[PDB]
Formats: structure tokens, C-alpha cells, sequence
């Protein structure tokens, strides 16, 4: 999209902002590039009332966006939602008229990939003095392995408990109608 | 139909309006094809997945090449270039590192897995009960009234379909708890009181179907001195008329 | 240091993961609804008194009595806010852990909702379920007198709506005095909220 | 070591957080949004509102 960016001095009041550095690169500012938060210091962003979604969080309250107002990056409070005010009565009552068939998805992950590692290999390769002097450190690398193989039957018990819940497999008529529903 | 009485909802309503319902089932259906595309991250969560396990691999391969202290990051050249008795000092720091190394890789792993555990956990049991059959618990299987749902098999995870009713079309109307008629209170049996204007009607939940007020659906049981707000009206016999 | 790999890059990432699992944490317990529901002006539902958990107007926050005496319990250390350099640099003679924590490279990060968006958010999801019972849940919230409504669950819970009808003033009355003695039960116990707390 | 230690313990009480957050969600929909019949879940006795 563009290249500008913009910069927040973590937990800095604005006037004991520094402009010797460690970073060598500094931001200059100008009449309306500054804005205090509650989170520090913002410089290169403009401050407006407008209020929209939250695009970009920064502190308390307080996100960033880009807007072509020219393009720039802005900065302003979030907006909770859509004002509404329902009237009430205690002799009133609403009944709806009319119905709505919604359809709506949802992902769940269920399993991950299963790794093992050689020890030999990964510390001391070809080595046989590595080795040998590694002999003497325990028995970790056994507690790796057992944790290593105990991730990975858990992974396909998972599998197994999610996706194996029925033990009969049915299978659909040739003729699909169903009363005018397409599945 | 049957899921329809669940939820709350007359058959006559399902059977008088079955092409309606099914062509916005396919209209919704055909919908979600188009929505998935669109969407350039709407399967975050299991590119998540792999992409930790890759960066995971690729930091523990990356460890290989650190010095921990010593003068090269090469067995072969500690070997080569240093006394036997003196070079374990320089081998032993190397050992220490990439066990260090290892037990990080465990650890992340391990919590890695138990959070992948609750995930699986709470995906069986939205199976068992969304999709094996209808569920009265709020926002559990879609938000709105449930009546079913559809499994799909996607790269390390599950998706699931849910079908809602949603009311639509509401109206004002003014209601009242109870009706006098010769000294007695009526309640309505199933439904409410509701009133056009002049004259009284008894209706469902989530349906507008008025019918005439009739002790069929009504229940006395009570008074006519004690319940704040009452409205008088006429109850209508039906085997009267007849006689 | 520069030699010994990049343990710390994995310190800042898991930081990070946590902090954002925070914010994400909140957002989904507490934005259930995207509409800001209002009470009416006039309070009157039947005889049933909610002047506990609404909002007070006159003070400034804009939180109800139960809110303040649980936001007066809760003893926090920090709040994220600005610490600033000048503080400890102020040298008051009494050295708190906080700018000895600062000083060492640990600092603490504010949270994304305020307290008073949580508030608002809490207060409109109790106008929506005043006004309207449970159908703002499912949809577009319907207008439905409060006395209906509580008939309508006692009918869910096996009772017969006449019963209600005809103890109307006894319910409320009941329903007032066990609100009433909520505050009294939670001010006299002195570990009433010891989980946040703990946390802290 | 020192750092390594704080990191781990913290991952292990967000992990509990998380949990219990998801937890306190759970509730928020199930019992304050609608009436709930599941026994001891929203209190002792016979549910009404939240
Ligand atoms: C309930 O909603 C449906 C869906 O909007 C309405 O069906 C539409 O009716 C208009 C007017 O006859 C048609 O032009 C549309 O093509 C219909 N849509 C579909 C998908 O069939 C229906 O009329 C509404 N019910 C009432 C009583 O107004
Ligand atoms: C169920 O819906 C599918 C998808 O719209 C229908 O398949 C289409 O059928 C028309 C008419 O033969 C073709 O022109 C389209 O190319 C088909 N689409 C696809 C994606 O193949 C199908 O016909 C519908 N079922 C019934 C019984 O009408
Ligand atoms: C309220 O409902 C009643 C009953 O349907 C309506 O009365 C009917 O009005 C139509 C139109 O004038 C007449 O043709 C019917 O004969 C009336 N029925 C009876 C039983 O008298 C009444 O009009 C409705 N109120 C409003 C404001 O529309
Ligand atoms: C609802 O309950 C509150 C709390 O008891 C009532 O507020 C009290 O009102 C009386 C009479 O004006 C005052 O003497 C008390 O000082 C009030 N208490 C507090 C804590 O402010 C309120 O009046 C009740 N609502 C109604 C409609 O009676
Ligand atoms: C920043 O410094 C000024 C100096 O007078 C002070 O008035 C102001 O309160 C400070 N702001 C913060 C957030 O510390
Ligand atoms: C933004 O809103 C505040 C609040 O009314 C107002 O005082 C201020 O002048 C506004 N700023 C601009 C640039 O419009
Ligand atoms: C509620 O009923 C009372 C009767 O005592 C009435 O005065 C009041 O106007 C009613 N509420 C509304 C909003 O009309
Ligand atoms: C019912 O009446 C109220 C107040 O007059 C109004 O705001 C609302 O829109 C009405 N409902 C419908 C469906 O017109
Ligand atoms: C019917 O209701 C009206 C309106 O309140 C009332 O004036 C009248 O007395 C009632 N009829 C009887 C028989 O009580």
C-alpha cells in the first residue's frame, strides 16, 4: 500500500520526548503530527473525532488507520457499536411477521503435526568423542523421546475421538430429492 | 417440520410455506461458496497451525550454528585444531546449548498440545450435539434458533454448517395478561392475548396467526378481582351455537 | 551475549502471544452484542426495582453502586498507565518496587478496553434484557412488558402463569430484599473476591 | 535460566486464564442471553434470569 509509517514512544510524556540517540534515524515534528495517549507518545498520525471499527490497536481505547481523507494515517477512539433505544411499554407488544433461513460456518482445528528427533544426530552427528562424552549426561534425551511419542498418539487419538463417531457407513439413495431441498 | 414444532413453531407453518424455505436454503447454501472465496483469510487458524510447527522447525535447525562461548561452532575443527584432553572443555558447552535448545522445543510443544487437546475436546462434543440433533442451548450451534447442522473435513480441523431460523417482519400490537367474562379470568393456554384495535385475538410466540378467543385454548382458573390489568371481553362457546 | 542465539526472540514472541491473548480474552467475553440498547427514562416495570444495577448518572464514570463497592475491593498495583520517567526521577525518599521493576528493563502494558466501554457494554446488555427478555439474543429485540416476561419464565420452569398473576406484589417485594442484601452480604465478608486478587 | 522460568510460568498461568475465560463466556450466552435447564448452572434452584 504505501510506505509511510508512523511512531509511539512507549510510557514517554510528549514534552520529554528526545530529539545523543542510540537509534541514529529520528522523526521531526511538526504543528499536528503529536498526540499524547495513555500509552505514551504518537507522532507521524492526525487525531479526529470520527470514530470507526478498530483497525490497528495501540492503547487504551485508541487505534490507527489508513484513510484517504490525499492517503494518510489517522488515529482515533473505537466505536462500541450502533446506537439503539427500543421503546417500552407495559400494555405494548411486538410480533414478528415473517421468518429468515440463515446459514453460518464455524472452524475448529483437531490435530497437528507429529515430529521426533534424534538426539545423536542433532548434538554430536558423526562425532563418536561428542558421544561418548554425552553418555554421561543422563537420561533426558529418553524423557524427550517419551514426550515426543506420547504428543504424537494423543494427535491421532484426537483424530479418532472427533471424527469416529458413528461405526455404520450409510450411504445416500440414488435418487436425490428431498421435497425441493439441494444438497 | 418436526424441527420446526421444536423450536417452538406450528407445522401448518412449515407445510403452507414449504417452497419458500426451501429456496432460501438453497439460496444460503449456494451463498457460503462464494463467501469462503472471497474471504482471503477466513481459515486462519489451521495456516496458524502449520505455521507455528514450520517456524518451530526452522529456529530449532537455525540453533545449530551459535558458539555458546566456545571457539568455533564445528566439531570437526575443535577437533582437529585443540589437545584431546583440552577439547572437551569447548565440546561441553556445545552439548549444553543444544540440550538446552531441545527442552525449549519440548516444552512449547507439550503446551502447544494441550491447548490442540481442549480445541479437539470442545469440537467432539459440538459434534455429538449439534449435529446428532437440536440443541436448545443459546449461541452453541449458530446464532438464532437451531434446527441442524452439517460436518466438513478440512487440512487438520473441522468445519461445521449450522442452520438458523431468524424472525423477521416484526409488528406492534397491544396485549393484556388476561380476559374477564361473566365474573371469571381467562389465560391463554399456548400463545398471547392480542389486540388490532377494536376487536381481541389469542396468537403464538414467534408466528403472527390470530384465532378467535375460545375456551378450547383458554383456562379460567381464577378470579376476576385480583390480577392487575385485565381487560373484559366475550369468550366464545363452541358447542352452544350448535345446540 | 550476541553469541548465544536467539533464546530472546523467543521471549519477546511468547510476551506478545500472551498480551494479544489477553485483549482477545476480554473482547470475547465482553461484546456479545453490537447494539447500544438505552433504558427508558421512566423506571417503572411492575413493581420490580433495578436502581442496584442500573447506572448512576450523577457520578462521573457512570457505574452502578455493586460496580463501585466491587471496583473499591479490588486493591491493584498497576494499572498500566503512565509511569512516567519523571516520577522516579522525582526522589521522594521512598523507593517503590515499581521504579526498581522499571529500571531493570520490565514494564507493564495498558489493556485495549477501557473500563468505561466495559461499563457501557454491560449497561446495554442490561437494557436489552429488560426491555426486551431473550429475543435481542436471536435477533431484532421485541418490546414485551416485564411482568409478562417473568410469566413467561415461570411458565419455562413449570409453573403456571395464574400463580404468578396472582403474587405479583410478593415476588417484587421478595425480589427486593434478596437484591437489597447483596451488597451487605458482599461488603461484610472480608474474602468475598479473592481470585482477582490472587491474580494480581 | 532466570528468564526462561518467568516465561514458562507465565505460559502456564495464561493457558489457565484462557481457559477460565472461555469458561465465563460460556455463561454469559448460556445464561444471561436465554434460560438455561442444565441443573447447577446458573445457580442453585430453578433458574429464572441473570
Ligand atoms: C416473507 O419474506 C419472503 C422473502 O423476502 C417474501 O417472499 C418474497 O415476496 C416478494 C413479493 O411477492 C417476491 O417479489 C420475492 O421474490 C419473494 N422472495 C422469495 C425468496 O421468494 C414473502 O413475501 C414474505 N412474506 C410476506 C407475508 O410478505
Ligand atoms: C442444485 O444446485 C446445483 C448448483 O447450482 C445445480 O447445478 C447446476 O445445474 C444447472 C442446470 O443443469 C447448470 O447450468 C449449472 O452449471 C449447475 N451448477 C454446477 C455448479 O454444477 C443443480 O442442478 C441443482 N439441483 C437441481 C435438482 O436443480
Ligand atoms: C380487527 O379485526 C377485525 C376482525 O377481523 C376486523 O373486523 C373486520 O373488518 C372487515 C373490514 O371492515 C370486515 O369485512 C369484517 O366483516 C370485520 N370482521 C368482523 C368480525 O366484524 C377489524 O377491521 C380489524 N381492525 C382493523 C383496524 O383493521
Ligand atoms: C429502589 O431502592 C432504592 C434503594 O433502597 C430506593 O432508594 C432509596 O429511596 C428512599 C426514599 O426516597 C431514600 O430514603 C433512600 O436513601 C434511598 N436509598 C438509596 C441507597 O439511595 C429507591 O427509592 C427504590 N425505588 C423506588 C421506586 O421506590
Ligand atoms: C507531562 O508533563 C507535563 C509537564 O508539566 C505534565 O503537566 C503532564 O501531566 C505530564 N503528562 C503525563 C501523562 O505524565
Ligand atoms: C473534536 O471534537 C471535540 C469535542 O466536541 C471538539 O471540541 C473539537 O473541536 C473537535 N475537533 C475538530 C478538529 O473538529
Ligand atoms: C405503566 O402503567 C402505569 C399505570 O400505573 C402508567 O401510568 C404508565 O404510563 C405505564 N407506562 C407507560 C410507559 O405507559
Ligand atoms: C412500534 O412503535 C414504536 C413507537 O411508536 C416505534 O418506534 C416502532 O418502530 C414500532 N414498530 C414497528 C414495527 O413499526
Ligand atoms: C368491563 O371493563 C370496563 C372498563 O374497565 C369496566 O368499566 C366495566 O365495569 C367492566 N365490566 C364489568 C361487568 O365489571
Amino acid at each position: 500500500t504505501s510506505n509511510q509509517v508512523a511512531v509511539l514512544y512507549q510510557g514517554v510524556n510528549c514534552t520529554e520526548v528526545p530529539v545523543q540517540l542510540t537509534p541514529t534515524w529520528r522523526v521531526y515534528s511538526t504543528g499536528s503530527n503529536v498526540f499524547q495517549t495513555r500509552a505514551g507518545c504518537l507522532i507521524g498520525a492526525e487525531y479526529v473525532n470520527n470514530s470507526y471499527e478498530c483497525d490497528i490497536p495501540i492503547g487504551a481505547g485508541i487505534c490507527a488507520s489508513y484513510q484517504t481523507q490525499s492517503q494518510s494515517i489517522i488515529a482515533y477512539t473505537m466505536s462500541l457499536g450502533a446506537e439503539n433505544s427500543v421503546a417500552y411499554s407495559n400494555n405494548s407488544i411486538a410480533i414478528p411477521t415473517n421468518f429468515t433461513i440463515s446459514v453460518t460456518t464455524e472452524i475448529l482445528p483437531v490435530s497437528m503435526t507429529k515430529t521426533s528427533v534424534d538426539c545423536t544426530m542433532y548434538i554430536c552427528g558423526d562425532s563418536t568423542e561428542c558421544s561418548n562424552l554425552l553418555l554421561q549426561y543422563g537420561s533426558f534425551c529418553t524423557q524427550l523421546k517419551r514426550a515426543l511419542t506420547g504428543i504424537a498418539v494423543e494427535q491421532d487419538k484426537n483424530t479418532q475421538e472427533v471424527f469416529a463417531q458413528v461405526k455404520q457407513i450409510y450411504k445416500t439413495p440414488p435418487i436425490k430429492y428431498f421435497g425441493g431441498f439441494n444438497f | 417440520a418436526y424441527r420446526f414444532n421444536g423450536i417452538g413453531v406450528t407445522q401448518n407453518v412449515l407445510y403452507e410455506n414449504q417452497k419458500l424455505i426451501a429456496n432460501q436454503f438453497n439460496s444460503a447454501i449456494g451463498k457460503i461458496q462464494d463467501s469462503l472465496s472471497s474471504t482471503p483469510s477466513a481459515l486462519g487458524k489451521l495456516q496458524d497451525v502449520v505455521n507455528h510447527n514450520a517456524q518451530a522447525l526452522n529456529t530449532l535447525v537455525k540453533q545449530l550454528s551459535s558458539k555458546f562461548g566456545a571457539i568455533s561452532s564445528v566439531l570437526n575443527d575443535i577437533l582437529s585444531r585443540l589437545d584431546p584432553p583440552e577439547a572437551e572443555v569447548q565440546i561441553d558447552r556445545l552439548i549444553t546449548g543444544r540440550l538446552q535448545s531441545l527442552q525449549t522445543y519440548v516444552t512449547q510443544q507439550l503446551i502447544r498440545a494441550a491447548e490442540i487437546r481442549a480445541s479437539a475436546n470442545l469440537a467432539a462434543t459440538k459434534m455429538s450435539e449439534c449435529v446428532l440433533g437440536q440443541s436448545k442451548r443459546v449461541d452453541f450451534c449458530g446464532k438464532g434458533y437451531h434446527l441442524m447442522s452439517f460436518p466438513q473435513s478440512a487440512p487438520h480441523g473441522v468445519v461445521f454448517l449450522h442452520v438458523t431460523y431468524v424472525p423477521a417482519q416484526e409488528k406492534n400490537f397491544t396485549t393484556a395478561p388476561a380476559i374477564c367474562h361473566d365474573g371469571k379470568a381467562h389465560f391463554p393456554r399456548e400463545g398471547v392475548f392480542v389486540s388490532n384495535g377494536t376487536h381481541w385475538f389469542v396468537t403464538q410466540r414467534n408466528f403472527y396467526e390470530p384465532q378467535i378467543i375460545t375456551t378450547d385454548n383458554t383456562f379460567v382458573s381464577g378470579n376476576c378481582d385480583v390480577v392487575i390489568g385485565i381487560v373484559n371481553n366475550t369468550v366464545y362457546d363452541p358447542l352452544q351455537p350448535e345446540l | 551475549l550476541l553469541q548465544y542465539g536467539s533464546f530472546c526472540t523467543q521471549l519477546k514472541r511468547a510476551l506478545t502471544g500472551i498480551a494479544v491473548e489477553q485483549d482477545k480474552n476480554t473482547q470475547e467475553v465482553f461484546a456479545q452484542v453490537k447494539q447500544i440498547y438505552k433504558t427508558p427514562p421512566i423506571k417503572y416495570f411492575g413493581g420490580f426495582n433495578f436502581s442496584q444495577i442500573l447506572p448512576d448518572p450523577s457520578k462521573p464514570s457512570k457505574r452502578s453502586p455493586i460496580e463501585d463497592l466491587l471496583f473499591n475491593k479490588v486493591t491493584l498495583a498497576d494499572a498500566g498507565f503512565i509511569k512516567q520517567y519523571g516520577d522516579c526521577l522525582g526522589d521522594i525518599a521512598a523507593r517503590d518496587l515499581i521504579c526498581a521493576q522499571k529500571f531493570n528493563g520490565l514494564t507493564v502494558l495498558p489493556p485495549l478496553l477501557t473500563d468505561e466501554m466495559i461499563a457501557q457494554y454491560t449497561s446495554a446488555l442490561l437494557a436489552g434484557t429488560i426491555t426486551s427478555g431473550w429475543t435481542f439474543g436471536a435477533g431484532p429485540a421485541l418490546q414485551i412488558p416485564f411482568p409478562m416476561q417473568m410469566a413467561y419464565r415461570f411458565n419455562g420452569i413449570g409453573v403456571t402463569q395464574n400463580v404468578l398473576y396472582e403474587n405479583q406484589k410478593l415476588i417484587a417485594n421478595q425480589f427486593n430484599s434478596a437484591i437489597g442484601k447483596i451488597q451487605d452480604s458482599l461488603s461484610s465478608t472480608p474474602s468475598a473476591l479473592g481470585k482477582l486478587q490472587d491474580v494480581v
